[PDB]
């Protein structure tokens, strides 16, 4: 028939003629696939057709319906156990491809026939069915239950476990894999057949076939989280197994076992159960962190696997260094002596990795050895071999903190110079490594960098030429980080001349939709703040563009909201980025921003940003609010009545940084808002006191909450003072740590004003207030008067002897400062 | 005390999990 015309198109596909039949077959799909499965089911000639069909399914299945679809299915399900291993393989790949495209609802007959065929006497049908059943379980994020199976998991689970005893290795694996796909769901049928699973796994532990061993490891790894109570009685005898499983040849099992320590570590039980094993485990982990023929691929596009035994082992080490801290060192230091100085480089660098790996965890116990080691790493920076350079960068950044705490000549100066050299290194993986490492250094070595800005700017600005996409993104990070870590020092005509010009090309080059703006504008926002008024020439185009991004993504979001099908949602990261720059413009331009704000529709925009579903959007616009409130309250005031109800419904601790910026804005609002703030206080005050008192909020939020309450008090003590008796305790506890800035002075004026309206609400906890006033080292000559009268008020009220009685719970400086400075 | 989009710094052992 016309099948003979098809049998020529397939037998021609099997270098120029290829692309000719390939576009001839993929196009004949309009007229089709009834011939495709016909050829397969009634060798390499007909195995190809089944795979051609497979690619028709994958590319256009909705154009299929019941005529062919049902014949395809019925045809290959009868051939699921064909004894020609290539055909069975073709059918199996097909079965599973149909079954992930057309969901499970469209083929309900499937799974129950597969679960049935596992009991075939013919091995080929058993192995075929079990194979596809594994592929379906696994390639299904949603699990599998009695609905789709046509058996209770109460019958199906023990039946899998039964096959753990099948002679054929191929099946036992299929078996373990299937059962494995039920450990996460913590499904009941398995939880009840649990001791059977365990006992069964243990039996399969010493298998020969590598796949079974991987599946057993992968199992024991999972069970560790889900069901720790059963494994614990066998822990030590099963640790030693996993320990042999890492050294195990066949890396795919070695890796699958290595995960054990990653997850085991994250368990409370770990520290006490594992101590005895560290002598044997640590060496094994360090040996895994070395390299192999990875080099061959890594030197000659230069990329290997995203996750592998080296990373796993390293990650294992990182975590283990955090669980045990210094007690880990006696297990590593000796081995680290043997590695760090070594003729064979592939060995030396693994030691360098180890060194960085354990940085965070062992830092304290690692301070002694640093004066020896830091300079050693600094000479390694200029090693002959690239892979030995890149990682000493990283390892050095891991110690950036200490380096900065020592005299800036000994370590900082040599490190910084060698880094700026490495940043411009010949190969990419060193640039990236060294550039990232330098950004970590900036963060730590703050103004200590001002001596070198000229050279630092020379380097970075030069890389803009050298670097390409990948590494360019990290350069933005490093440039922005500089601006942050140095601030205004950067604002000098000489510097703006190097730095800005390239940043603007990138700006004019990139179109509005280009996701490349993210790292640029988060860079430019840090520049814009650091240069201050220095930015003026550049601000008018920068400002207008951000508002348009914000307008646009809002507009786009509205459309999508009205009609999700006809219009698409926008990438909100675009405004999260735009907002954050306007914010940093508002901060560095202060007053000079007003006209731009006045003319623009920024405040109308911000009001929908604050109402946005996404925290990050909200978070950015609140920070922007506070910034504008400080900069040009002239324009913000005319709608404090609209913002406050939002700010109030946003004082929610579960979104910690949205809440943090809210609290901050409110505080800054009041300063500008004077007495007028009073009708708004009820909106915010109660939940504000909730946050100051609810436990386990980060200090960063508490401190801002404390500042804000004070400031709200200062300006409106009548409405804020009633509550006083409830927040003073955590309030002082928090603001006792802060240095005597203006933030603090504003906050303490708040309570001092609130005390002399409601002194009754402070006596019960007057200790905290006294610690808090012994926090001050230099108060304004009128604030110490506010402390004076308030403390004397407590001395005259309580009395000479009854006040002497009170000071007995005071460390001497606190008492001596509260007596000499205030006269009490 | 106000308070991102990136963190593409170099790591030897980042887990794609």
């Amino acid at each position: 028939q016309g099948l003979q015309q098809i049998l020529q198109l397939l037998k021609e596909s099997q270098t120029t003629i290829q692309r000719t039949v390939q576009q001839k077959l993929e196009q004949l799909n309009q007229y089709f696939n009834n011939y495709l499965i016909f050829v397969l089911t009634k060798e390499p000639t007909r195995s190809l057709s089944g795979l051609i069909l497979k690619n028709n399914v994958k590319a256009h299945f909705q154009n299929f319906p019941n005529g062919v679809t049902d014949f395809i299915k019925s045809e290959c399900l009868n051939n699921i156990g064909d004894s020609s291993p290539l055909i069975r393989a073709t059918v199996g790949i097909l079965i599973t491809t149909i079954a992930s495209k057309g969901e499970l609802q469209n083929w309900p007959d499937l799974l129950p026939k597969l679960c049935s065929l596992l009991d075939s006497e013919d091995y080929n049908t058993c192995e075929g069915a079990f194979g596809a059943l594994q592929k379906i379980c696994e390639d299904s994020a949603e699990i599998l239950d009695s609905d789709v199976l046509d058996r209770p998991l109460n019958i199906m689970i023990p039946k899998f476990l039964q096959f753990f005893k099948h002679s054929s290795p191929k099946i036992r694996s299929h078996a373990v894999a299937c059962v494995n796909q039920f450990i996460i769901s913590r499904t009941q049928a398995l939880m009840l057949h649990i001791d059977s699973f365990i006992e069964n796994l243990f039996a399969l532990a010493g298998d020969e076939e590598p796949e079974v061993r991987k599946n057993v490891c992968r199992a024991l790894v999972m069970l560790l989280e889900v069901r720790m109570d059963r494994l614990l009685p066998h822990m030590h005898n099963i640790v030693e197994y996993m320990l042999q499983r890492t050294q195990d040849q066949d890396e795919n099992v070695a890796l699958e076992a290595c995960e054990f320590w990653l997850t085991l570590a994250e368990q409370p039980i770990c520290k006490d159960v594992l101590v005895r094993h560290l002598p044997k485990l640590i060496p094994v982990l360090v040996n895994g962190m070395k390299y192999s023929d990875i080099d061959i691929i890594l030197l000659k596009d230069d990329t290997i696997s995203d996750w592998n035994l080296r990373k796993c082992s390293a990650a294992a080490l990182d975590v283990l260094a955090n669980v045990y801290r210094d007690e880990l060192l006696p297990h590593i230091l000796p081995l680290l002596k043997e590695l760090l100085f070594h003729h064979e480089w592939v060995v030396k660098e693994s030691g360098i990795l180890v060194l960085g790996a354990i940085a965070e965890g062992c830092m304290q116990g690692m301070i002694p050895y640093l004066p020896e080691l830091i300079p050693h790493l600094i000479q390694c920076l200029s090693d002959k071999k690239a892979l030995v350079r890149s990682i000493t960068c990283w390892t050095l950044s891991r110690y950036a903190h200490w380096v900065v705490s020592q005299p800036p000549d000994t370590y900082l100066k040599p490190l910084m110079t060698e880094l700026l050299k490495r940043i411009l290194d010949s190969n990419k993986r060193v640039q990236e490594a060294a550039c990232s490492a330098f950004a970590t250094l900036e963060e730590e070595a703050c103004t200590e960098l001002v001596p070198y800005l000229a050279y630092i700017l020379d380097t970075l600005v030069f890389a803009f030429s050298k670097y390409q996409h990948k590494n360019l993104l990290i350069l933005y990070d490093a440039i922005g980080t500089l601006a942050d870590s140095v601030g205004h020092h950067l604002n000098k005509p000489e510097y703006i001349q190097m730095l800005m010009p390239p940043l603007i090309q990138k700006w004019n080059m990139l179109k509005d939709e280009d996701k490349d703006l993210f790292p640029l504008l988060e860079c430019l926002s840090s520049v814009a703040t650091a240069l201050q008024s220095g930015f003026l020439p550049y601000c008018e185009p920068v400002y207008q563009r951000c508002v348009n991004l914000v307008q646009k993504t809002l507009a786009q979001a509205m459309l999508n909201n009205a009609q999700p099908d006809q219009y698409e949602a926008p990438d909100k990261d675009f405004m999260i980025v735009a907002l954050d720059l306007l914010s940093g413009l508002a901060e560095g331009l202060g007053g000079n921003i007003e006209q731009l704000v006045a003319r623009s529709n920024i405040l109308t925009l911000m009001y929908q940003c604050m109402q946005d579903k996404m925290p990050e959007v909200r978070q950015s616009s609140f920070a922007l609010l506070g910034d504008l409130t400080k900069a040009c309250f002239q324009h913000v005031k005319p709608c404090i009545a609209d913002f406050m109800p939002i700010l109030g419904t946003n004082l929610n601790p579960e979104f910690i940084s949205v809440c943090n910026n809210a609290t901050w804005a409110i505080g800054e609002i009041s300063i500008q808002m004077g007495i007028e703030m009073q009708p708004y206080i009820p909106m915010v005050l109660h939940q504000l006191v909730e946050i100051i008192n609810r436990p386990n909020t980060p200090k960063t939020l508490l401190e801002n909450t404390a500042i804000t309450i004070g400031r709200l008090g200062y300006v409106c003590p009548q409405e804020v003072a009633p509550m006083l008796q409830q927040f003073i305790r955590p309030w002082c506890t928090s603001l006792r740590n802060i240095r005597d800035n203006e933030e603090k002075d504003s906050a303490f004026r708040g309570i001092c004003t609130m005390i002399s309206v409601n002194p009754s609400g402070v006596i019960q906890d007057f200790i905290f207030f006294c610690d808090a006033v012994a926090s001050w080292i230099n108060p304004k000559d009128d604030l110490r008067d506010m402390f004076c009268k308030i403390l004397h008020g407590f001395k005259n009220q309580v009395g000479d002897e009854n006040w002497r009685r009170f000071s007995d719970q005071f460390p001497l400086p606190l008492k001596e400062r509260l007596a000499a400075f205030y006269g009490v | 005390e106000k308070n991102k989009r990136g963190g593409n710094r170099f790591e030897p052992y980042a887990n794609p999990t």
